[PDB]
């Protein structure tokens, strides 16, 4: 139940939750969790988690390349699920949704990775290439083991959808802003949907997929999302300052500092 | 959806949410155009008129010879364009159209698939976009020129290992986004339904032709149809129309590379782990932690590092066989041909012919009736062969 | 002899004494074949079965667009061999069969010849040699690699000037010497009769097909039926059926190279001047001094520096009539056949696609039925259009 | 009627007839006009002289050279008419004959070309491509500039072309030895074709190709045959020698007095 602290907290303090991504292991481990401890101490409400994959369909340049970077440091599903408890053993509120493709939660059972999870501390799950359609043996065995499954609301969902994702989601709504991949690169009206999921009693919704300015978040906030999430802006900075780590962790605080002040 | 997404435990539809209503749009009029006269008027004259429809079933007397074995070769190397490729990207731009669509996006490894789109689209006035992994593109000048001087649009994906893999992916990133005026041609009879279903039934026509043609030149159905199996499509066309005669064997053949044993090979299906990607559930060329990896073969054609979801239920319930055939097998029935029947056959095809070629030296006394299905021209792989 | 060996002026039999017995031979061998029905059933079955026949006929829309023109091609780039050179070898081959005949001798350019004489003895069983000029088998590797691959034996000749000219006489050299066991496999509708008769009835079926193919989807004959000229053979299959339906215009093109006035050409039949060579009466490229000389163009195919006779004839009669082409109207030809049609034309039909697209052009208000023969395909030009 | 005399004293000698040939501007003009001389003087009884063509179709290797050297001296038909008239001028009995190809002699009138021969002294014409069936045009044209049309009578004659060869040649009638082209690189029974000829009133027979031996001269003779053609063996002296013109002449007389000698 971290999100819905979190959230009720966030509500308390009528306030909108900034939620940064990057890639577990770029530009390596180490580095990494430097990068991570960075972003929750600048502001960080909640974290978006991606496990190096070699085919991340639903991912523009900028993340296509944090994937590279990981690979290219030899990071591991395994080596990813250590990184993982550390990152809980210091930090023990904070949200930790996790970035995920079909095949590497399907490879060794569903289950079982799922069960890893748990045990890891792990919060939520977004599978980026498994529809609603597809959904029911991700759904179970997620609220099998106490974790939450997003569920993705296109800004053309119809009636039918709306419902749905309302029915299984849990932890947060995924409000997709925009169609395409993800990206900074190019921007994205949502007031619609989000009252048809208030409705519905759908979990909280997070706007996601090109957020990259500290007017792009009040703007979420003000139409009634909980939040918002960037990656690309923040991966870009790690891409920008690969040679000066200190000059990385340095301009990745000011940019979260921005960005949070934003959803007060 | 209207019909079945899977074949048993296979198949599916794995795409991001955005994508769903783009596929549940193409089945209903798929749906819709299986049941119009006029479509299929249009389809027919298309295939005849300008594909050269009905292709050849040519007797093999000279390689058998001494033997108790009676081959036929399904003539779809005598098609527009070299290969079987040309059936199904006719229908799938005619289903564009039929949509409002005048956008084609396309996938293409070795070439044929960009060359097959590229030639539909120019013919029915639709702008293409072919997405080709820059080894691949480097690797395949010939085609990449072949595809420009047909209008087509070529665009090299660097991302992953840059080959067919990563150029699937750029292609639905796109589609993600354009959908709304742009078709995906898919190449192959796997994906995410619709696209098994589609590309067997715009495929048909081949076991279709075949069936008269031996019924009419030997009055009984064969003991065995065989063919060569890269993602699918050229397969499940020619056993389509025998899945209801019992007595009739369907057999695949896949790549065997240096040799199954090596892990140098493109053996999915029966060497691989079902895992799921490219928007389905289906045997893949896997590392031990899930990453996807890639299909070897002496031909560039068999490099789908998965296979088709019907394929994989076929073997399941036991209707269907499948096995594998390595370089130096596929090379010696390569010479074979062109030795003793004047007849130049893709390396892709190749792989088919080894195994009837195995069938009847094997046991050279059995009485058999075999159909190999000639998917394809040779005369792209005479360098490579020459080296 | 039993047939004419003359079409008006033209034609005849200039060899020397020692060869005048094979071609009495020959010719006796097709009179026979021509009435027997069991040779004719055979020819027929080859034709269908192993060659692809009936080609189909395509009509181009796309390209004919805001005219008044109809525009349809006949389809022989998609037989066996991707070129209508393929029918031709075949009822030759069986004629050597007929009169006991095991061994081929054969004279290649290009490259083509060469490969549908080796493939035709390969399905037959009968042992192939073939004369290359050192120059074309330098410039035709890919051919050269095809011919080894299906059997037959190349020889490079280096005499003369070390092309088609100097192949076709090392041909008639050996047989003058070999006549008793091996059969000549001449490549075109010229040289010493029977050749221009037999070459002309065995490639009949092009314009028999055409006719009843417009006739269906027309209900009427064509206005006028196009064809490139290198040597004539296409031309005149096109050509035969129609001779006699005088309304139906028959036109022959040349290929004009850098363009006539620069003399850079291979346009004989109407540039050059008449003589005797190749065991013929017709016009030919010469020298003031009556040395043969070479003919030049953008293809290899159209290198033949002399014509048919048949063909000399019908233009001096007044029933068909000749043009010219040069490279860059064959190019742009080639061009927008792929961009429009998504056909990839040899740069030898080109040039009678060319001429079609002129009268179109030129006249664009005009009502008009034309039939381009698409003798081949163009897979083969894709590096040398593309340089 | 060069031959009839010629023949008709070499009877009276009971001799045959040994006739050399070689190609006109072979290796060179001035060269070749001096190796025709030594030809002659070493006991050559006629001639045979071939024109430069670009396509010989009835000639192997050797003399394939012969025109290909000729052509590099760059010796043409005009230039082969005028060595011809100072090679009469300088020898008023020695029967001329010339090896022609058809387009050579098709060129600019077949009435013209054989009128030249007329005025420069020619005797007899060999056009290596033109079969009975086609030799009208210029068996007339000869017969009327007084020029010897010579017939080929191949080892495989039936009586219908032995009778029509009689009939219709002149000067003397070309007896193939053997099948294929022109070479002494491989050798070659006319006894029956020798009699019919003699029967049938024909022009004496030379016996020609593949003849390069004394012994090969002296069989023709006890045959029938009224003597041999060698040309091969000829050309190859000079292809041998080339060099050292002085002993291409020397060389080519010790041939020509031994093949001579053989007729005798
Ligand atoms: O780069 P952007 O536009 O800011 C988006 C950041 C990444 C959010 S997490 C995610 C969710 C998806 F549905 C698909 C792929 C993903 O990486
Ligand atoms: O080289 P060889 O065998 O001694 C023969 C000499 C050449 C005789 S002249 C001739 C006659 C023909 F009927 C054809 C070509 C010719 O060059
Ligand atoms: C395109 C291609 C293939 C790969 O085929 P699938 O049928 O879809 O497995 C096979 N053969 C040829 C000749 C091809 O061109
Ligand atoms: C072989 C060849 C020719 C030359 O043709 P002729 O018909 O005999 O003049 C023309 N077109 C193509 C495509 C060829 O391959
Ligand atoms: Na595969
Ligand atoms: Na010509």
């Amino acid at each position: 139940e971290r999100y819905e602290n979190l959230f009720a907290q966030l509500n308390d303090r009528r306030e909108g939750a900034f939620v940064p991504f990057v890639t577990l292991g770029d530009p390596g481990i180490e580095q990494s969790l430097k990068i991570i401890d960075t972003l929750i101490d600048a502001g960080a409400d909640a974290l978006e988690l991606g496990v190096p994959f070699s085919d991340p369909l639903a991912d523009g340049p900028t993340i296509q390349n944090a994937n590279l970077r990981a690979f290219a440091a030899g990071v591991t599903p395994a080596q990813c699920f250590e990184m993982l408890a550390l990152i809980r053993e210091k930090h023990p509120t904070i949200p930790i949704g996790l970035l995920m493709y079909a095949n590497l939660v399907f490879n060794n059972g569903i289950d079982a990775f799922y069960a890893r999870c748990e045990q890891v501390g792990v919060d939520s799950v977004l599978v980026a290439d498994v529809p609603v359609e597809e959904s029911a043996p991700f759904r179970q065995a997620a609220l099998r083991h106490n974790i939450a499954p997003i569920f993705i609301c296109p800004p053309n969902a119809d009636d039918d959808l709306l419902r749905q994702v309302a029915s299984y989601g849990r932890g947060y709504t995924y409000l997709l802003s925009r169609s395409g991949v993800t990206g900074a690169e190019n921007r994205g009206p949502l007031h619609h949907l989000i009252e048809k999921l208030k409705e519905y009693h759908a979990a909280p919704a997070l706007q996601g997929f090109g957020i990259s300015s500290p007017e792009q978040v009040s703007a979420a906030v003000r139409a009634g999302a909980a939040g918002a999430i960037s990656g690309s802006a923040i991966v870009k900075i790690i891409e920008k300052n690969l040679a000066s780590p200190k000059q990385m962790l340095a301009e990745l605080r000011s940019f979260v500092s921005a960005m949070k002040a934003a959803s007060r | 959806t209207l019909l079945n997404p899977y074949f048993g435990e296979f198949g599916g539809m794995y795409v991001p949410q955005i994508l769903m209503p783009a596929l549940n749009q193409l089945e209903e009029a798929f749906v819709r155009a299986q049941k119009d006269p006029e479509f299929q008027a249009q389809f027919a004259d298309l295939l005849k008129n300008y594909a050269g429809r009905p292709t050849a079933l040519t007797k093999c007397q000279n390689i058998t010879a001494g033997t108790r074995t009676t081959l036929y070769l399904k003539r779809e190397d005598l098609l527009h364009g070299g290969a079987h490729k040309t059936n199904q990207v006719l229908g799938q731009a005619l289903l564009a159209k039929r949509m409002g669509k005048s956008e084609i996006i396309a996938e293409t490894g070795a070439g044929q698939h960009g060359v097959a789109s590229a030639l539909a689209s120019a013919l029915l006035g639709l702008k293409c976009r072919i997405y080709m992994g820059a080894k691949d593109v480097e690797r395949q000048s010939p085609n990449v020129f072949r595809m420009r001087l047909m209008g087509a649009e070529v665009i090299p994906v660097h991302s992953g290992s840059a080959t067919l893999k990563d150029a699937c992916n750029e292609a639905l990133r796109d589609w993600s986004g354009s959908y709304e005026t742009a078709h995906y041609m898919l190449g192959t009879a796997a994906g995410p339904h619709p696209y098994p279903t589609i590309v067997r039934e715009f495929q048909r026509m081949i076991g279709e032709e075949t069936k008269a043609q031996i019924l009419d030149k030997e009055g009984r159905l064969p003991d065995a149809v065989i063919a060569c199996v890269g993602g699918g499509s050229n397969a499940i066309g020619m056993f389509a129309d025998f899945i209801n005669d019992t007595s009739v064997g369907l057999i695949g053949v896949e790549p065997g590379g240096h040799g199954i044993e090596t892990g140098e090979h493109g053996a999915p299906l029966k060497h691989g782990r079902v895992g799921i990607y490219f928007g389905m559930k289906a045997p893949m060329m896997q590392t031990a932690d899930g990453q996807i990896e890639e299909s070897y073969s002496i031909s560039a054609g068999l490099d789908f590092p998965s296979v088709g979801p019907q394929h994989a239920y076929l073997n399941s319930i036991g209707r269907a066989d499948y096995v594998s055939i390595t370089d130096d097998e596929a090379l010696e029935a390569f010479k074979t041909l062109c030795r003793h029947e004047g007849i130049i056959p893709a390396l892709e095809s190749s792989h088919a012919l080894a195994h009837a070629l195995k069938m009847m030296r094997e046991q050279p006394e059995k009485e058999q009736l075999l159909v190999v299905n000639l998917s394809g021209r040779g005369d792209k792989d005479i360098f490579t062969v020459h080296d």
